[PDB]
């Protein structure tokens, strides 16, 4: 049953724990193994991510806005962006970014440290594959920027998927997962031997729904991974028939804080509303 | 290996690639192959993967010589779209797009899927 899934989500039982932080028994390097011939790991990985995102209540406006951080490979191409372009509705604005130059199928590509990326406009989906190769403390750098970006530039009702690992993680990001209608840590079946996961926040509410301690939640994540081995699987890659993100035509409204009442929060929670402006999108630097 | 620089610093980058291949050099790698149904229209360049049973689908930008070399285009038709490449030719997607032309009436590659 589990092998057929695009991956494995952190069960609530494990989220509810108060584990002490331990070392992870997993290595991020391997021979995988389940990746089909001529297919890049990142194409497989992002395909399974999007397959999993298809099971969630993502808001999909008619004019959707998606930003993709850490989109460049050392090969100089953008396999994750290509999958996103395959997955998203035609005419979706897709903007990507990386510290270093790369060739992309995105509508715009921004080169430079993510901290230089500035935009007034808000987004409906944020994807991040950003990663920098004694203690295991909360990491800052791009994570600091990312938390600010979510708080300032993610539309209410919007969603995120942010890559973390044993050592590449941030306490404030985990805390922010409690500001979504639902959240999880998702492990792709094709990369299941790695400590890598995507922190997925579904339907942003702009306020705490739960009180998450970031240090504690990462310890919970590590405990889960240490005690639940997952066998590699590419089963889900062999049926692509229902892949594209469903065209929901999700309402977009510009509402003031005082208009955002109980009924509206309920719509946000259910993936039935996006709240943001609809001005011309400008992204630069 | 240095194929991209070799072509980038040639007067005629397309000719350079041909010469490089004729001299035994390996085709440009890391063209982004997609996972797809193989039940698509089979047309050459499309908004989403459209590979039929005889084709592979690739991210367009990665199959473009001028994109890959970060140089001026001769005019991009590929970037932002997906390109269908005959499976027998999928080992050299950049070469395929350089050597071939899309039929203006049926939208398929001339000499491969075009009628
Ligand atoms: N502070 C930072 N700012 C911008 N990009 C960063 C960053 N730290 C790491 N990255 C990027 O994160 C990436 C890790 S590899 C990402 C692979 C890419 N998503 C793909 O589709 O193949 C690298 O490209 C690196 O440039
Ligand atoms: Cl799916
Ligand atoms: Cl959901
Ligand atoms: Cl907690
Ligand atoms: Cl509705
Ligand atoms: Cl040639
Ligand atoms: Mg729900
Ligand atoms: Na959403
Ligand atoms: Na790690
Ligand atoms: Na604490
Ligand atoms: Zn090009
Ligand atoms: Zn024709």
């Amino acid at each position: 049953s589990q092998a057929w899934q695009p991956g494995v989500a952190m069960p609530n039982l494990y989220k509810m724990q108060r584990m002490l932080l331990e070392k992870c028994d997993l290595q991020n390097y391997g021979e995988n193994a389940v990746i089909p011939k001529g297919i890049m790991m990142n194409v497989a990985k992002y395909t399974q991510l999007c397959q999993y995102l298809n099971t969630l209540t993502l808001a999909v406006p008619y004019n959707m806005r998606v930003i993709h951080f850490g989109a460049g490979s050392d090969k100089g191409v953008a396999p994750g962006t290509a999958v996103l372009r395959q997955w998203l509705p035609t005419g979706t604005l897709l903007v990507d970014s990386d510290l270093n130059d790369f060739v992309s199928d995105a509508d715009s590509t921004l080169i430079g440290d993510c901290a230089t990326v500035h935009t007034a406009n808000k987004w409906d989906l944020i994807i991040s594959d950003m990663y920098d190769p004694k203690e295991n403390d909360s990491k800052e750098g791009f994570f600091t920027y990312l938390c600010g970006f979510i708080k300032q530039k993610l539309a209410l009702g919007g969603s995120i998927a942010v890559k973390i690992t044993e050592h590449s993680w941030n306490a404030d990001l985990y805390k922010l997962m409690g500001h979504f209608s639902w959240w999880t840590a998702f492990v792709t079946n094709v990369n299941a031997s790695s400590s890598e996961a995507f922190l997925i926040g579904a339907n942003y509410l702009g306020k705490p729904k739960e009180q998450i301690d970031g240090y504690t939640m990462h310890a919970n994540y590590i405990f889960w991974r240490n005690t639940n081995p997952i066998q590699l699987s590419s089963y889900s890659l062999f049926d692509m028939s229902k892949f594209p993100l469903k065209l929901r035509g999700t309402a977009v409204m510009s509402l003031k804080e005082n208009q955002i009442n109980d009924m509206i929060y309920s719509l946000l929670e259910k993936g039935r509303l996006i709240i943001r402006e609809n001005n011309r999108v400008v992204v630069s630097s | 290996s240095t194929v991209l620089s070799f072509c980038a610093f040639a007067v005629d980058p397309a000719k350079a690639y041909k010469d490089y291949l004729a001299s035994g050099g390996q085709p440009i790698t890391n063209c982004v192959k997609m996972l797809c149904t193989h039940t698509g229209t089979g047309q050459a360049i499309t908004v989403t993967p459209e590979a039929n049973m005889d084709q592979e689908s690739f991210g367009g930008a990665s199959c473009c010589l001028y994109c890959r070399c970060h140089i001026d285009h001769p005019n991009c038709d590929l970037k932002g779209k997906f390109v269908q490449i005959p499976t027998t030719c999928a080992n050299d997607p950049v070469g395929f797009t350089l050597r071939n032309t899309v039929c203006t009436v049926c939208g398929m590659w001339k000499g491969y899927g075009c009628s």
